[PDB]
């Protein structure tokens, strides 16, 4: 079985930071990489961005450029994305999936994100 | 003649000159997608070569696999018995060199053992199971004689033989399987032999045991003679792997397979070899453009540009 | 036309190479493939760079006198 | 335009032509002393880098170094157990490439056991001693049990644990530190393990000692774990060593450091960057010349000299 | 100026190498090490020579037309 | 004359090198060697064209010179 | 000036351009013999090199030889005690490099052991032998006591020291042989040590037998000394070779020697070397031309050929 567990609900205040976190289980992270997907409310997906484990080479919306920073850490085979200088607009529910490509080429241009996670 | 617009070059005495007309000469950009032809391709899914080559069930569609170009996705992992290769890396470099995975089952004596060992971390089918390419030879009854065993190479091809020690955890797991208190493998040609002493040791949790296996190989030219002499702790091999020599290879890339022509492949995918050197990737395989360190090389191909 | 087909004479042809990406530390042998594949291309950038050079140098001062000439001529007639 | 005297330099048609003015290519003389700007330099004084890295004592002043070149004077001597390398070479390169010396005491449960065992030939202070990061565990009372004991890395850097064997020079002295007739060391991972069988028997005499030290080292990925089981000869770690990637190395050179900026480092010490070949030595650090076999290549910077 | 820039674009920064100095005798390796660094040697050995002889012929060639053309050019006025 | 004095000095001397033919299948050391070799060949066998491809086009360019300036002043003569 | 008949050279704008005369830069051919001038060739018929170190019965005519190249027939083989070693390569190379067979003898005290032990397999003369530089000490009478021996070097010079472990087939060859059930060897000195645990098990019959013998080496480095401690299975030294530094090598080739001087070797014969480039071998002994892949290269000596 392949999971991915996210932190729990985060209550912010605007101008501030909020970090989610992201606990892979059944494979290893570093064997694909993860995108950050969020949903406003009612409002459908809206693609975030995307980290590469195994070599920690991000990328990112324009949007979201500078605001937004993706980390991986190996050991307890987790992965932060932290938001700064949070608006009104980015309440939603956001969302980590496994892409398959790392080493070679940037995994979401060519593979789908088949694992999710709540 | 002279045009509008022109590109700069470099020469021996400038570092920028306009000229009309200039050309590229490195190939900085890759399609993505590896061409499946004419370079017989194998896509590994799942499966590193080593698991196919063992026999990992999830890799039984490997079985007697060959190809051009291994390529070895970044998801492959293993779902059987935790192993390790003792100089993994020449083992796979020559396995993937020889490019196919032909497997010729040889008729092994095994006198006084009971064959087909199977454990639960590899499960094949709904019960337990093992690596298709190995048997592992436990007690019969209550004692494990010395197995001497022997398969003389008549033919003109070499033959690589894929065996394997079994370290158990504890010294109870030790007496329970093999009678003695401390067995031995040597595996032995006519030119060269290679003895192991198995050990005994609790290790790191993977995938429910703390026992391992060790594989090693060994290569028995035409004409030579392969023999087997243990006492304990040995994962027999089943047969024989036909070694060849040819342009096979391997290659670690997530890039997808794709139906089109190339000739060389880079890990970024399949690249045009039109342009002489290439800033794409240092791992090629092909007949591909030499690899340099320059993202671009202006060749000047028309007059001096004075408008 | 291309014009290096007379210096490289085609793109040569190579099946199986080391290893040029390593997960682990090894040590001597790993330090040694990655000094043996940094150096080779060192001197192959150095070659194309010096190539690319040549080539336009050599272009630049033929079309230079083609051009001076042809002015001379037609001028003369 | 011409002058009296000229410099004779080399071209594609002539061994030997006159210039007017030429200037040098080939830097072949050496400033004698190395700049510790902008590089972290660090003087190794009697010091070798794997003798600062197990604690000999009259190191004890390079704890939790870091550098960016490491100078290994060609005065380094060691002066505690007399210990040997196996894959010195790599160790050493490995270590010197992770360019610090920051070791993290790890707490390491040894239940059975006497901790902190020390010899006469390391003297630290008036009395007895030993390295300070290695932990020499001998038998407590009249017993020594199998050490089982396990350290997960949870964090996301590697880990570079230093042990050790020991190998005593006569039974009796086997039996009376480990109360097993011959025991034995394995420290494992989830992805390797290495077990070694320590032997018995007389050495050269070293220091007024006949017995030595294997030293052995297991690098720890994020997210793996150490399991180290003995039961005898085991010379345990006391922590880790934070292993790091940069642009840190080693050198032997007996160049005195001095106050002063370059860029290019050699054992003959620093030497200006600005002309593109040097002839000085083969061994560089930093921005450096491409060392080349000629001592002079002349480069014309006028015209040709007919007065 | 110096010229060389174009060639050699700069000084490349290598920062860990192989060992180029053995105390003793290993075998298989040392041979290897010994000879990728004499291989390295005289590549560069060589290119700078010839680099050398084509930066001076370049150089040669056109100062020596500058002062033909300079000399015709003032001899006609 | 050889006219190549200038840019290959001399050949260099050599006497214990590396192994460059191999019985049986070792790994990692052979694969070293084999890529060591064949990456020295292919730098030197480019060297090689590329020297004679400079040496004769100037030696061309230069009894081209020659033959045109001496069929220009005996036809002045 | 112009000539009926032209040479087709290439240069940098021109793939084919006609000229007078045109000289070759390619040696492609070579004469077939090796000159015996001025190098010091050194024919081994018959004999590998290892086979006239370890002193071979029909290779004693190689004693104390030297060379500045060993050339090793095809020819060649063994025809004495089936022995194996271990990093035949390096011990090969380095003995190579070397230069010369020298061995002095050295007085090493073995007490209890029964020496100059033979068998029938290495036949000198018409009784039972064994190779000229070894020892074969067998137990005395009903013991085998624990060998202890050492040996300083005084010399400014490296010692080579040969040694070997005699792997017997079945156990009861081990005890009638060396009355411990299983024995070891250790050669150590001041900065490395060596251990075998000598194996017992039958392996492919070679030459009437299904032992071995395992070849090892020690270079004791001048004020070092050697410690030789054992308890079985050891094939001692007599004494050792002395290591030197030169421009000796080795080469594998059946071209015959011949009386003629020349400068460059290479397996195909002498060739000489006026030419820059060659193409017949990238094997090469000597001021050797630089080996290319071309067959052809025409270097323009006259002027274009416009006829
Ligand atoms: C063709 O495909 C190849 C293969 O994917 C592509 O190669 C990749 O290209 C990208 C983009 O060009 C590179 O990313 C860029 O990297 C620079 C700096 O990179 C340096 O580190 C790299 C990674 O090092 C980690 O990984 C290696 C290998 O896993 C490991 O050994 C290291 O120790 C290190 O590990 C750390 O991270 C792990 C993962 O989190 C952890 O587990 C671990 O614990 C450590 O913490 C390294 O690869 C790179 O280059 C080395 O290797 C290449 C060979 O690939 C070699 O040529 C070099 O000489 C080096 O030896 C460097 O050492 C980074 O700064 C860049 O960041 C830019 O962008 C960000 C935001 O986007 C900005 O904030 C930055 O300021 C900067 O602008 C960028 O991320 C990638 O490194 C490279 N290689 C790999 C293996 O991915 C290639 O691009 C493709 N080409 C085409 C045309 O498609
Ligand atoms: C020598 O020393 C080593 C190291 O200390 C010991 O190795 C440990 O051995 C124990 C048991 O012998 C192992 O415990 C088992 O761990 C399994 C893995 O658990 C990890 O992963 C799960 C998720 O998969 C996490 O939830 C968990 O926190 C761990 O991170 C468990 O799956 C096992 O559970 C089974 O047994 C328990 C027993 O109560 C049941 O409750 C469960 O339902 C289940 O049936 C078990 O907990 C431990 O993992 C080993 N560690 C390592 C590093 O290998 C050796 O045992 C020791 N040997 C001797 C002879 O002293
Ligand atoms: C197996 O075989 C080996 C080799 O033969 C034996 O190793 C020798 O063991 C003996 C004692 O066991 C060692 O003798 C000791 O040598 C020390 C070093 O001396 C050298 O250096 C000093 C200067 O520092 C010189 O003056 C001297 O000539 C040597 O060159 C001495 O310092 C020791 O002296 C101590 O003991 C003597 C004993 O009477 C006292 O008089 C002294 O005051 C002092 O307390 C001692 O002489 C010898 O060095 C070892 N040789 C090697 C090469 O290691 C093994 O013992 C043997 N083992 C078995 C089980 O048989
Ligand atoms: C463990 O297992 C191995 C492998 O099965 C056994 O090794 C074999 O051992 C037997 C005897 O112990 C060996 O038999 C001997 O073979 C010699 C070689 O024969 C080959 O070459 C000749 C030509 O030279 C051919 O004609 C022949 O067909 C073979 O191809 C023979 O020369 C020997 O003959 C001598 O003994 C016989 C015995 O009757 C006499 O009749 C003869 O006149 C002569 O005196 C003998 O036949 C066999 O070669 C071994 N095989 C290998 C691969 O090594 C181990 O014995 C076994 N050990 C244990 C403990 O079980
Ligand atoms: C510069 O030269 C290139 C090389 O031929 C020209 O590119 C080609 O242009 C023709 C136009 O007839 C196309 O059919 C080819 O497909 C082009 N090839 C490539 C590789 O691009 C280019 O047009 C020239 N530019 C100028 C301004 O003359
Ligand atoms: C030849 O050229 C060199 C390079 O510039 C000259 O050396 C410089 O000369 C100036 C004199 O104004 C000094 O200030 C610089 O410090 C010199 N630089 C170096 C690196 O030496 C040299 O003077 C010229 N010689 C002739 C005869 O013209
Ligand atoms: C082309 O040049 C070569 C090089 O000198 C000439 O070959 C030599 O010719 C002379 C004739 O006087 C002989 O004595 C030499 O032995 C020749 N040397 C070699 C290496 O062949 C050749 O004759 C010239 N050809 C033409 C047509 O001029
Ligand atoms: C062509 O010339 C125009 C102006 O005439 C300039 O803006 C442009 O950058 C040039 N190059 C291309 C590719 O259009
Ligand atoms: C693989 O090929 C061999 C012979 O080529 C054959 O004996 C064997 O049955 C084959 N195995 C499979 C699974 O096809
Ligand atoms: C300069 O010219 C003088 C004679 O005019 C000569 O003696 C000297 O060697 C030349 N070079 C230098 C560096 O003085
Ligand atoms: C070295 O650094 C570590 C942490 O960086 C610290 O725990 C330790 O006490 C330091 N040791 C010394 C001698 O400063
Ligand atoms: C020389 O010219 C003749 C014809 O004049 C031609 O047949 C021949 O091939 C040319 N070359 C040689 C080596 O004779
Ligand atoms: C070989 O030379 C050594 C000394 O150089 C000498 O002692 C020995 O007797 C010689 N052996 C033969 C066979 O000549």
């Amino acid at each position: 079985q392949v999971q991915l567990v996210q932190s729990g609900a985060e209550v912010k205040k605007p101008g501030a930071s909020v970090t989610v976190s992201c606990q892979v289980s059944g494979y290893t992270l570093t064997s694909y990489g993860l995108s950050w997907v969020r949903q406003a409310p009612g409002q459908g997906l809206e693609w975030v961005g995307w980290i590469n484990t195994y070599d920690g080479q991000t990328k990112y919306v324009k949007k979201f450029q500078g605001r937004v920073t993706m980390t991986t850490h190996t050991g307890t085979n987790t992965a932060y994305m932290e938001m700064k200088s949070l608006r009104s607009d980015d309440t939603a529910v956001y969302y980590c999936a496994r892409v398959e490509g790392v080493r070679g080429v940037m995994g979401f241009h060519y593979y789908p994100m088949d694992v999710w996670g709540q | 003649h002279a045009v509008p617009n022109g590109t700069l070059v470099k020469t021996i005495t400038d570092d920028q000159i306009e000229v009309t007309n200039a050309t590229e000469l490195v190939q900085s950009s890759s399609t993505g997608k590896i061409c499946n032809n004419p370079h017989r391709i194998l896509d590994g899914i799942d499966c590193t070569l080593i698991d196919a080559l063992l026999g990992d069930p999830h890799c039984d569609v490997f079985q007697n696999e060959t190809w051009d170009l291994f390529v070895e996705r970044s998801k492959a992992f293993s779902n059987c018995y935790p192993y390790d290769v003792p100089d993994y890396a020449s083992l796979r470099s020559l396995v993937a060199s020889s490019g196919t995975l032909e497997f010729i089952t040889e008729g092994f004596t095994w006198t006084g053992v009971t064959q087909n060992g199977g454990s639960n971390a590899c499960k094949r089918g709904p019960g337990s199971g093992f690596f298709s390419r190995l048997n592992w030879l436990t007690k019969s009854g209550s004692t494990y004689p010395v197995l001497n065993v022997t398969m003389p190479n008549n033919d003109n091809f070499d033959k690589l033989y894929i065996w394997g020690v079994h370290h158990p955890s504890t010294n109870q797991e030790q007496t329970s399987l093999y009678v003695q208190a401390s067995g031995r493998v040597t595996v032995s040609t006519r030119r060269s032999q290679q003895t192991i002493i198995p050990n005994i040791g609790s290790r790191p949790w993977v995938r429910g045991l703390s026992s391992r296996i060790s594989i090693y190989w060994t290569i028995v030219k035409p004409g030579d003679v392969l023999v087997i002499n243990s006492n304990g702790n040995l994962i027999a091999p089943r047969g024989y792997f036909k070694m060849r020599t040819g342009k096979s290879s391997i290659m670690r890339s997530d890039a997808p397979i794709d139906t089109c022509i190339s000739e060389c492949i880079t890990p970024n995918g399949s690249i045009p070899n039109d342009k002489p050197f290439q800033n794409v990737n240092k791992i090629t395989y092909g007949a591909c453009p030499k690899y340099v360190k320059q993202n671009t090389l202006k060749l000047a191909t028309g007059m001096r540009n004075v408008p | 036309n291309g014009k290096l087909n007379r210096v490289i004479e085609k793109t040569n042809e190579k099946f199986h190479q080391i290893e040029k990406e390593f997960s682990e530390v090894e040590g001597r042998i790993q330090d040694l493939e990655k000094y043996v594949e940094d150096t080779k291309i060192d001197l192959w950038s150095y070659n194309a760079e010096l190539l690319v050079a040549l080539e336009n140098q050599h272009t630049i001062d033929l079309t230079d006198s083609e051009m001076n000439k042809l002015f001379e001529k037609t001028r003369r007639q």
